[PDB]
RNA sequence: AAGAGAGUAGCACUGUUUGGGAAUGCAGUGUCAAGCCGGCAGGUAUUUGUCUGCCAAGGUUAAAUAUAGAG
RNA sequence: AGACCUGAGUGUGGCAGGACCACCCGCUAAACUUAAGCAUAUUACUCAGCGGAGGAAAAGAAAACAACCGUGAUUCUCUCAGUCAGCGGCGAGCGAAGAGGGAUUCAACUCGUUGCCGAAUCGGGUCUUAUAUGACCUCGAACUGUGGCA
């Protein structure tokens, strides 16, 4: 239920008055849902091939206790702070579950 | 299905097992010719993704190209004119190596039609791509509604005109909207549109 | 000697003029009246061949974007899926009886949907829909008499079935109330405008004032 | 765009006791060493070659175009101006001349000729017939061999009923729904002789309006 | 037309109005706007004082449809009323309703003497315009 | 009940191109993702939180357009 | 001794090669000139060079605009606009896009992938007046996946 607009050109909820309608569902909203089968397949492959030289470096830094240095290493390799934070979280989970 | 496991395995090119397999293959490729015909593709899942089918009339080749930048072919490294045009080693070609591999196969075997290509391997001095081609005179190709469009004469040597996926990449056709306004039909067509002098009858 | 003139910016420093050494880059319009005749002749030929179908398929009514054209109406590309469902026609079937369908458009409002639904219902009642084979007519198909009594729409916009665009009517003269004669309209409008304009400055002042409450 | 410049010509320079105009290369043709590329040279390029993007056409204000048509129509109602332009109207009963609608049902050219002689308009068409002659000058080489003068103009309510009046030399047909200023004032001079049909005459008030009614 | 030009009058003058001294040569003083600060400085400073230099902030990707806002004054309102409705508008009687958006106007300004009371629908309004129309006997209705 | 194109997109250096301006597009090398709080775009750089629109990395497709030294 | 994999020789049936090149697609790519000098800039992402098609080519079905009362593939035209957008020894100069009125428009489809099947597919031979989207055979190709349904 979108917020009804006022009748004027300025302020909060400005604009011409109509009867707004809610957004229709789409097939594009299936993205952002969990992918259980895709996740299970990735787990099988990750078990088979193991770790990588980049992940071993992050493993050692986390073991010592240099979390900030681990993020700096990941950010340089992956080029994005969001990508770097996801990589560090994944290695932390794997070490805990091992 | 089995596609997912093959697809996810090829997303781990940095693992120990994948690096071992690629290292042995690269050594084998180093001792072959520049162009080699294959009975079956080495990445069947990737080949089918870009338009390969296990049927008569489809062929696969492996093509080798040399890595590095381009060197201007000027005698003794002497350029003339303004100093803005100097430089012999630091300039780069304006088309990618994926499309150079396709054009080399196309110009060599003129009775085939190039369809697509994909990445296979690399080393310190060489790059390897696999190219999918179709024979347009075969009965099975000409009677297949999904592929017989390539028989028409307007698709001759489509890789030399930059109409493949790799050719579209360096033309800027992966972009739309405000990021591609000056090259959208083509770079030349946009320039002609913006630079011709217009004379209306009653101005 | 130059005097008091404007500074020229004529923009003519490239090789556009055809000469003994240049191909040039020009465009002229000497074919304008001939092309006008050609387009009309093709339209007349197409009408004769497709008779008695209308030349233009049905199209919806949409609102122009941007505050400059906020109040105007025009013709869109095709009817939306929600409009078709409300009218009661399948999208694939509707395309075979001269109705344009656009799957990208969304409604976001009820006034726009109701207008376009009304257009579809008016058009469906005026359709004739010749039977596939005359010997065996199916359900909801025009009889022979309606078939021979059929004409062709020629309107450049396909309005012979529904009509023109619809806008609200102008207000009649009326009498001023006394709230209208006492309210200060600039004061009302300015206060609302200032709430958005100085939202950030007011928030910072509140935060500093709240911070001075550590006691 | 290439005319007169399709040579590989070059100036000889000073010190050869000749003018500095560019000259033609080669030998053995009697053209070698001759002048080239100049607007003063034989076989050279003309000065300021003509281009196709010259402004051939013109724009005219809509109100001014309607003003001219109205003025040229009012001039046709004055017999002094009609005679001054050159028409022979000495036998015409009245000006402007209005005739019955029955002339639209004619089908034979002989009937049209009899009608023209009855209303006294045959003198002007005879004047056009005698004036036919071969044009003087280069114009007769360019599909303009014959010239003639302009006769009367007959105005009809539409573009129908003209079979009997076509093929008569020296007569012009017009439609009241679209009057042409190039026909109402030939050569820029007002006072054309016009014959009106009753149906076309009665539409003038609606087409042009009055001084108060639009 | 070529027959009205000065070149027709100059056939036989040998110099066409450019002088025996000085002559008519190609591009003395340079091409275009060259020399704006050397040997053409006096002309530029005298007639175009604000040509060289910068001023103000920048605005990337300006969309002029967002800033569309035409204005009309209080003294020109009768140009939009019906040809009859004016001249018989009173204080406490029925009054014509004017919509500025339908006529292509956005803001109402308050210059001049109002000639007839009315009800005006507008997007923006100035403080003086609101005061004057209220005193006359009209009103302003805000619209979006 | 599931899924939707990986040395791909991104990042660094270098070069070129653009009106695109703390970087519009592209190329070479190095590095190299996400998808149990996804990805791309929203014309001033960074970190964090909302909102809006879309869902790349495979393919075909008439008409309205050009013929600037062709047949 | 025999399979599979990789690779040769011959035979049968086919295709490529050169020309044209005004317009079109991809690469490569100047200088004269202007700046009253000149090196960044400009001429110009132009001329010259190499490759490739057609009767047109290219583009085309949103990882698009916008910030509204919202539009809805591509192409072209007027206009936006020589721009109180922007770039530039901020000099000489250069320079677009959304929106709006139109031309055209019964304009849209598909592979891989996911789920259910699993040679139902292809080539060759014979027959039906038929090198059938038909039928029968085929220790031929194809299960390292051709086809059919959602
Ligand atoms: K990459
Ligand atoms: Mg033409
Ligand atoms: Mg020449
Ligand atoms: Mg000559
Ligand atoms: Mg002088
Ligand atoms: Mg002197
Ligand atoms: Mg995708
Ligand atoms: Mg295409
Ligand atoms: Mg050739
Ligand atoms: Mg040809
Ligand atoms: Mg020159
Ligand atoms: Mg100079
Ligand atoms: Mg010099
Ligand atoms: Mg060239
Ligand atoms: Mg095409
Ligand atoms: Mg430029
Ligand atoms: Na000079």
């Amino acid at each position: 239920a979108p917020v009804p607009r006022t009748g004027i050109i300025a302020g909060f909820n400005k604009g011409y008055k109509t009867t707004r309608r809610a957004r229709r569902p789409s097939s594009n909203d299936r993205y952002a849902l969990p992918h259980k089968k895709l996740r299970a397949v990735k787990a099988i492959i990750s078990d088979l091939v193991g770790f990588s030289p980049m992940e071993r470096r992050v493993q050692e830094l986390l073991r010592v206790g240099k979390d900030k240095r681990a993020l700096k290493f990941c950010k340089k390799r992956l080029g994005s702070i969001k990508a770097a934070k996801k990589r560090r979280a994944k290695v932390e989970e794997a070490l805990r579950q091992q | 299905g089995s596609f997912m496991y093959l697809n996810e395995l090829w997303k781990k090119k940095s693992s120990d097992v994948m690096r071992f397999i690629q290292r042995v293959r690269a050594w084998e490729f180093r001792h072959q010719h520049t162009i080699v015909r294959l009975r079956r593709p080495t990445r069947p899942e990737k080949a089918r993704m870009v338009g390969y089918k296990t049927k008569q009339g489809y062929v696969v080749f492996r093509v080798r190209v040399r890595r590095g930048g381009r060197k201007r072919p000027v005698h003794k490294g002497i350029t003339y004119g303004k100093p803005n045009t100097a430089g012999v080693l630091g300039r780069k070609l304006n088309k990618n190596n994926r499309v150079v591999a396709e054009q080399r196969l196309g110009k060599k075997y003129g009775n085939l039609r190039v369809l697509n290509s994909y990445w296979v391997n690399a080393d310190s001095t060489f790059l390897w791509y696999e190219v999918v081609a179709v024979d347009p005179m075969h009965r099975a190709i000409r009677r297949d509604p999904r592929i017989n469009w390539i028989v028409n004469a307007v698709h001759k040597h489509r890789e030399q005109r930059g109409l493949t996926s790799a050719g579209r990449k360096h033309r800027g056709l992966r972009q739309k909207g405000h990021k591609a306004s000056k090259l959208r039909p083509s770079r030349r067509a946009a320039w002609r549109r913006n630079n011709r002098m217009v004379f209306l009858r009653k101005r | 000697p130059k005097g008091n003139n404007a500074i020229p910016h004529v923009h003519q420093r490239k090789h556009w003029n055809p000469c003994s050494s240049q191909k040039g880059n020009v465009k002229v319009f000497f074919n304008q009246p001939a092309q006008k005749q050609r387009r009309r002749r093709l339209r007349l030929l197409k009408a004769k061949k497709i008779f008695p179908r209308p030349l233009k398929a049905l199209r919806p009514q949409v609102n122009c974007p941007t505050v400059r054209y906020n109040m105007k109406r025009r013709l869109g590309r095709g009817f939306s899926l929600e409009e078709l469902k409300a009218a009661g026609v399948k999208p694939r079937y509707a395309r075979t009886i001269g109705i344009r369908v656009d799957r990208r458009r969304k409604n976001k409002s009820e006034e726009g949907m109701n207008i376009n639904v009304q257009r579809l219902k008016t058009y469906m009642s005026k359709l004739v829909l010749f039977p596939l084979n005359r010997k065996k007519p199916q359900k909801g198909d025009a009889t022979e008499e309606e078939v021979k009594a059929a004409t062709q729409d020629r309107s450049r916009y396909g309005t012979a079935a529904v009509g023109g665009l619809v806008t609200p009517a102008r207000e009649a003269p009326r009498k001023v109330t006394e709230e209208e004669s006492t309210k200060k309209m600039y004061k009302f409008l300015k206060k609302n405008h200032s709430a958005v304009r100085f939202f950030r400055a007011r928030n910072r002042r509140a935060a500093r004032k709240e911070a001075k409450e550590n006691e | 765009r290439l005319s007169g410049m399709k040579h590989s010509a070059e100036s000889w320079g000073t010190g050869r006791a000749v003018a500095r105009i560019p000259r033609i290369h080669g030998g053995g043709t009697s053209m070698s060493g001759a002048g080239a590329f100049g607007n003063m040279c034989r076989g050279g390029r003309m000065f300021a070659p003509t281009k196709i993007f010259r402004r051939w056409h013109r724009k005219i204000n809509l109100h001014q175009k309607r003003f001219a048509v109205v003025s040229a129509l009012a001039a046709s109602s004055l017999p002094a101006l009609v005679m001054s332009r050159g028409h022979k109207i000495e036998n015409v009963a009245e000006v402007p001349l209005v005739v019955e609608d029955g002339v639209r049902a004619y089908e034979k050219t002989k009937e049209a000729m009899t009608f023209l002689k009855t209303v006294g308009a045959i003198d002007d068409v005879n004047r056009v017939n005698d004036s036919r002659q071969i044009r003087a000058g280069r114009g007769k080489m360019r599909n303009r061999r014959y010239v003639a003068r302009r006769g009367p103009m007959l105005v009809m309510p539409d573009n129908k009923g003209t079979r009997a009046f076509r093929n008569i030399f020296g007569l012009d047909l017009a439609n009241v729904n679209s009057l042409n200023l190039l026909h109402l004032a030939p050569g820029g001079h007002v006072g054309r002789f016009i014959i009106w049909t009753k149906s076309a005459f009665e539409k003038l008030d609606k087409i042009f309006g009055t001084f108060t009614e639009p | 037309p070529t027959r009205f030009k000065k070149t027709r009058h100059q056939r036989g003058s040998t110099f066409c109005g450019y002088g025996r001294v000085g002559k008519h040569r190609k591009h003395p003083s340079g091409r275009g706007n060259a020399g704006g600060e050397h040997h053409h400085r006096i002309n530029f400073r005298k007639y175009h004082p604000g040509y060289f230099g910068k001023c103000g902030m920048n605005h990337y990707h300006k969309k002029k449809n967002t800033t569309w806002k035409p204005t009309i004054n209080l003294d020109n309102l009768t140009k939009l009323m019906a040809k009859d409705e004016a001249m018989k508008a009173k204080k406490g009687e029925a009054l014509p309703v004017i919509d500025l958006l339908a006529n292509g106007y956005s803001k109402l300004l308050g210059n001049g003497h109002l000639q007839a009371p009315c009800i005006v629908k507008a997007r923006w309004v100035s403080k003086l315009a609101d005061k004057k129309i209220r005193k006359a006997g009209g009103a302003v209705v805000l619209q979006a």
